[PDB]
């Protein structure tokens, strides 16, 4: 679900994706990101839509 | 039971605060604040209508002078007479203009008018308490006279109701669509700005265009952002509303607010070298180009931006700048969490209009219209000719009269149902009018309205389902004048300022504090608590000249202090509880003094013990239900809690008190029994002799004795309802079923529940016609006057005056199928004769009369019984009234039994132990335990007879009987439940319901019997009914039903080429169109309806031809058939 | 205060009604010598109803 959605998005520019186990009842799902510009505007939308 | 006592205390008269009738009182007062003062003030204007040059050479209208008078006569003289009730006011009108010179000021008349003699204004009066006026100070009080009500130019007496104002007092939310908002408010001046000025506002957001967050109006205001508009109001960096923004909320909300100011800040940067004031202003020239108004930039300009916000109005510009900031975070909060937020058919944001302010609204906007009338006619007049002249006829006519006179019509704005002709069915209607509340056209039970109104006096049928609501006793709504409000507003001004210096100037992560809307400072969030608690105290020690001012503190995350003092607010009184403490239970002296103190007694000696509350502060705080289950809470638990309560027989209506134990049956059973309790025969009037009006009365009234206390301070109880009978719960040879009833002979010949019926008849006569001289049947009951005889009665085709159209009889007609007693004869002559006739008659119960008890058991007469046809038990008492038990048990109707069980006891011992008539407190929303009841029951009766065996009192107690037949003489296999109760008798009675036709009139365009009971019209035979027959599979049944009548049968021919009725000329049938056309087509005979024919001649107008052809089937003869059996082989 | 029986037993209840309404003893001491429940709720709760004068002349021209 979360790769699918980053992939396609038209207001990211680089992406990528890592997976951890943190302990016997947890994951983390780890996305590094570069948006397009305007920077922050975006950074504010994507966070309010993820 | 302090607490009981303590609300009783407000229910009584309170003679030191000029309150002599609680019920009405707040009416009152709404009235006498109109008459007095305010009416001057909207008046007494001095304007400017017209300007020249540059502000040196201007037209004035001046008023001035203001006189309002009483009448001369009684209003029973005015309903006897037949006049008004009206009071005349007068003023002087000055239009003059003014140049202004350097040595002064420069004044020439143009025009003087006075109204020294005439009827300049009439303004209908309200009659008030004890047929007593606000403009007469007599010392005279008529008894059992409560007013609220006003007499119309026809002599008709009008009531009305309270209604909601259209300007809330919260922003309204909704969604326009998916991720797209909006939210809409208003801004009105103070009270004291003539004349008033409103603004309505729209903020408007959509996820997709963080760009075009914009406040915008019509035609009135820029469309800008709100964030750069809240940085040109108050000089703040984007920073610091970010900051404000996002202090106090959570993190879902914090992404938006990022968002929207980072869209506001790209936008900044778009436009090179960026200013806030060349940005607005290039906005407002913009919209000044857009429109093409005449006005100068400077001037237009100014227009705007000073006229931003009315309710603001004299006060700087940062402070507008923080409360749309303010407004900008509640609207994001709603956005992420909506039902936390203040609903629109919510009450917290609402107000209430009474009888004074329809009259204020409507004497506004006359005078509005009457000015732009006069500066239209100088314009006009200085256009065609010059020395710019008033027209005369123009400023003669202000035009209220008509307004007023529309208004007690029953047409207000958009309303129509303000004021109504009173219907003279109780003597508690009075009450129950006055105390209502529309709301516009929302069904739902919401939860903001309990406590406050009624929870079960609502309509149950008709349009009005759920848009009509009755105050609790304990409610009321605010008046203030005002002087009185400027004083207020002021004094919190000034202890704002003083008391807390330091910290009132946070603006950036305080809570705002709002006086009608208006802010006026921003407090440090450390003290908000203190605050509040600090000025309650002060409210209660009257430190602000007023106990009824509200403050509110919100706290969710919206973060508010609102503080309100208007009027068109509700109020109750509450138990205060200080630092998880009831006051109540901390004032000793206060039980040994409550006997001898009125209601302001103790809020003036013992504050803290009761505050004066409204419904939005209520809605914020936390109440403790009852003071039993306070005190059953740990001291932590305590502290928790601001009120308590009073117990809930407070919480019901005027109307829903004359029920006992509403609490003790179902929910619908209240609702009918509200529904039917006003619709009970009571006594009516003190005036049912002199009065000439419609009206029911009550002939032996008796007074209940098993009351609330709301029945007894409203004075419902002193004019009775009903009468106490003796029933039995049996069934009676099967014949009282479904809600039929056996009622008792005798019982109906001494009297038991009779009523007379009065009615009004009316009519105009042209002087020939009442003065012509020819003995026709209908003119029995005429004098030689030409007038009805005095105590004659009126049979159904008499005549009440000489009415002869010249030698034909023209005259009206009575038309009721029983007689009546001529009572009172009026008669005014003029051009034309007016004929007013009171007339009475009594009506002992007949079969088909309708009756109930208190807790809506409601039957008709079915059986007369004799009373030597009825069980009797071992004392010779037969039931007046037989009612079947099973309906009790099945409709759960609980408190009824106890009713008869208390009234039973009362019965046995009526009075005190000093020997005084002492009634029974059985009041609705009971909360008293059945147990205590029995006791009390049984103590009654040890005290009557002190040797009864033990299954002799259980009987007494339960009220059990042995009853025998009078026929055989012997017992019934089990005891009967049988006792004395309160019965009501209502309103309807067959013979007002009964009709029947055999021939009559037609209606011309169709010719077919025409409609009206009073008019002998027929029963319509509707298509639902016409399924039902031709579900039968009868054919010629339903055919003759829809035919016309046979009687009425005329030869009429059809032309078979066109389909027009064919003419009859020198009786010979001919179809005209056909013959002019060299035809000669068949004429056909046909049989249908006159309507039919209607249709078909309309339809042919429209330009369709309708063509009817004609079977010729071929002749057919009969032959022999062989014979068959159908029979099996067996 | 006007019917002179009882609308539920026909019984005759005018003196007791004299006793306590012209000279006004205590409702206990009129009622020592009445026994039926509806007699008693009769002479306990019946009132006469407050009215004004009446206007005369009752046919006016
Ligand atoms: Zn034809
Ligand atoms: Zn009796």
């Amino acid at each position: 679900m979360i790769e699918r959605f980053i992939s396609f998005s038209v207001i990211v520019k680089e992406w990528g994706m890592e997976t951890f186990i943190e302990d016997e009842d947890n994951i983390r799902f780890t996305v590094y990101l570069n948006f397009v510009e305007p920077e922050e505007l975006n950074l504010s939308k994507f966070m309010m839509v993820l | 039971e302090m607490d009981q006592r303590l609300g009783y205390k407000f229910l009584v008269p309170d003679p030191k605060a000029g309150v002599f009738y609680r019920p009405l009182h707040f009416q009152y007062v709404s009235y006498s604040n109109f008459i007095l003062h305010r009416l001057h003030e909207i008046l007494t204007v001095k304007r400017p209508l017209l300007s020249f040059k540059n502000n040196t050479e201007r037209i004035m209208i001046e008023i001035s002078n203001v006189k309002v008078t009483p009448p001369d006569y009684s209003p029973i003289i005015a309903s006897i007479k037949g006049k008004s009730y009206d009071a005349l006011a007068t003023f002087t009108v000055n239009i003059f203009k003014e140049v202004m010179t350097k040595e002064g000021i420069s004044i020439t008349k143009i025009s003087s008018y006075e109204g020294k003699d005439s009827h300049l204004i009439k303004i209908p009066l309200l009659i008030g308490y004890g047929n007593k006026n606000p403009l007469d100070t007599a010392k005279y009080l008529v008894p059992n006279v409560i007013g609220g009500v006003f007499i119309n130019k026809q002599s008709v007496e009008k009531v009305g109701i309270n209604l909601v104002e259209k300007i809330t007092t919260w922003p309204k939310f909704r969604v326009v669509k998916p991720n797209s908002f909006t939210f809409s408010f208003s801004s009105v001046s103070p009270p004291n700005v003539l004349p008033t000025r409103y603004r309505h506002y729209k903020i408007s957001l959509d996820i997709s265009q963080l760009e075009a967050l914009n406040i915008s109006s019509t035609k009135t205001f820029i469309t800008v952002n709100i964030v750069l508009l809240s940085q040109y109001l108050s000089r703040v960096s984007l920073e610091f509303i970010r900051r404000s923004l996002s202090y106090d909320m959570p993190p879902e909300v914090v992404y938006l607010v990022n968002a929207i100011i980072d869209s506001a800040k790209r936008i900044t940067e778009s436009i090179t070298d960026f200013n806030i004031d060349t940005y607005i202003n290039d906005l407002v020239e913009a919209e000044h180009i857009k429109q093409k108004s005449q006005l100068t930039i400077n001037e237009f300009k100014y227009e705007m931006l000073h006229n931003f916000l009315p309710h603001m109005n004299y006060t700087p510009d940062q402070l507008k700048g923080f409360y749309m900031i303010s407004l900008l975070r509640k609207f994001l909060y709603c956005i992420f969490h909506t039902s936390r937020y203040p609903d629109r058919d919510s009450m917290v944001c609402h107000r209430i209009l009474t009888y004074g302010k329809y009259f204020e609204t409507l004497a506004h906007d006359e005078l509005e219209n009457y000015i732009g009338n006069i500066r239209n006619d100088i314009m006009n007049n200085h256009k065609n000719r010059g020395t710019y002249a008033v027209n005369i006829h123009v400023l003669t006519t202000p035009g209220l009269n008509h307004a007023f006179s529309s208004l007690l019509s029953g047409k207000f704005k958009k309303s129509d149902g303000s004021y109504r002709t009173h219907p003279h069915y109780s003597w508690m209607q009075n009450i129950s009018i006055p105390r209502s509340v529309g709301f516009y056209p929302v069904r739902k039970y919401h939860p903001s309205q309990y406590l406050y109104f009624c929870s079960s006096d609502v309509p149950e049928r008709g349009p009005q389902v759920g848009l009509v609501s009755q105050l609790s006793v304990l409610s009321s709504i605010t008046n203030i004048l005002t002087s009185e409000y400027l004083d207020l507003e002021k004094k919190i001004c000034e202890y704002i300022r003083s008391y807390y210096k330091d910290d009132i100037s946070y603006f950036e992560t305080g809570f705002p504090i709002t006086i009608e809307n208006a802010l006026v400072a921003s407090l440090n969030p450390n003290m908000i608590c203190d605050f509040v608690t600090d000025f309650r105290r002060r409210k209660r020690m009257g430190f602000f000249g007023n106990l009824e001012v509200g403050i509110t503190l919100v706290r969710d995350h919206m973060n508010e202090i609102r503080i309100n003092i208007g009027a068109g607010r509700l109020v109750r009184p509450f138990l205060v509880v200080d630092n998880g403490e009831l006051m109540m239970d901390v004032c000793p002296e206060l039980e040994s003094r409550l006997d001898d103190m009125t209601f302001s007694d103790i809020q003036k000696e013992f504050p803290h013990v009761i505050e004066m509350v409204d419904i939005e502060q209520f809605t914020f705080s936390n109440v403790c239900e009852s003071v039993q289950k306070f005190r059953m809470m740990s001291k932590d638990e305590r502290k928790q809690y601001d009120l308590c309560d009073f117990p809930a027989e407070f919480r019901d209506g005027y109307v829903a008190s004359s029920l006992v134990g509403i609490n003790h049956n179902s929910g619908p059973r209240a609702i009918l029994g509200c529904a039917q309790a006003k619709q009970a025969i009571s006594c009516l009037s003190s005036d049912i002799r002199n009065k000439i009006d419609n009206g029911i009365h009550l002939m032996y009234p008796e007074r209940p004795i098993v009351i609330s206390k709301a029945l007894e301070t409203s004075k419902i109880a002193a004019n009775c309802f009903g009468q106490h009978v003796t029933i039995a719960l049996m069934s009676y040879k099967g014949i009282n079923q479904e809600d039929g009833i056996i009622i008792k002979k005798q019982f109906i010949q001494r009297g038991g529940l009779d009523i007379v019926t009065a009615k009004k008849h009316q009519v105009e006569i042209p002087l020939e016609n009442f003065n012509n001289k020819e003995r026709s049947n209908a003119y029995s009951k005429l004098e030689s006057n030409g007038l009805v005889r005095l105590n004659a009665f009126l049979e159904s085709g008499d005549a009440m005056a000489r009415n002869i159209s010249s030698s034909f009889d023209v005259s009206e007609k009575y038309t009721d199928m029983y007689k009546s007693r001529v009572e009172r004869v009026q008669v005014e002559l003029t051009d034309k004769v007016k004929v007013r006739v009171l007339t009475m008659k009594e009506r002992r119960p007949i079969l088909g009369d309708k009756f109930t008890t208190r807790t809506s058991q409601k039957g008709t007469v079915a059986y007369v019984a004799d009373e030597t046809e009825l069980p009797y038990d071992e004392n010779g008492i037969t039931p007046d009234v037989i009612i079947n038990s099973t309906s009790i048990f099945s409709r759960k109707t609980i408190s009824m039994l106890i009713e008869v069980i208390l009234t039973a006891a009362y019965s046995a011992k009526p009075y005190n132990n000093k020997g005084e008539n002492r009634p029974v407190c059985f009041p609705s929303s009971n909360e008293t335990s059945i147990d205590t009841y029995m006791q009390f029951a049984k103590q009654c009766y040890e005290h009557s007879n002190p040797k009864l065996s033990d299954e002799e009192l259980s009987d007494k107690i339960f009220c059990e009987k042995i009853l025998y037949d009078p026929e055989t003489d012997k017992p019934y296999a089990s005891k009967v439940f049988f006792g004395p109760i309160y019965y009501l008798r209502l309103r309807h009675l067959t013979q007002d319901k009964a009709t029947v036709r055999c021939r009559g009139k037609k209606t011309k365009l169709i010719r077919q019997a025409n409609e009206g009971r009073k008019r002998g019209g027929g029963i319509k035979f509707g298509e639902m009914e016409r399924d039902c027959l031709i579900a039968h599979g009868a054919a010629n049944t339903i055919t003759e039903v829809l035919k016309d009548s046979e009687e009425d049968y005329q030869d009429v021919y059809v032309c078979e080429n066109c389909g027009d009725i064919a003419a009859q000329i020198k009786g010979i049938n001919t179809c005209l169109r056909c013959s002019k056309l060299n035809l000669s087509p068949l004429l056909t005979k046909i049989d249908t309806t006159h309507v039919s024919k209607v249709f078909l001649t309309q339809m042919n107008a429209r330009g369709v031809k309708v063509k009817l052809d004609f079977e010729r089937r071929p002749p057919s003869f009969y032959k022999p058939l062989d014979k068959v059996d159908l029979k099996p082989s067996f | 205060v006007f019917q002179l029986v009882c609308s539920t037993c026909g019984k005759d209840i005018s003196h007791e009604r004299y006793k306590l309404i012209i000279r006004k003893k205590s409702l206990k001491d009129v009622l020592v010598s009445v026994k039926n429940e509806c007699c008693r709720l009769k002479l306990s709760t019946q009132i006469e109803p407050q009215r004004n004068l009446t206007v005369q002349p009752l046919l006016d021209i």
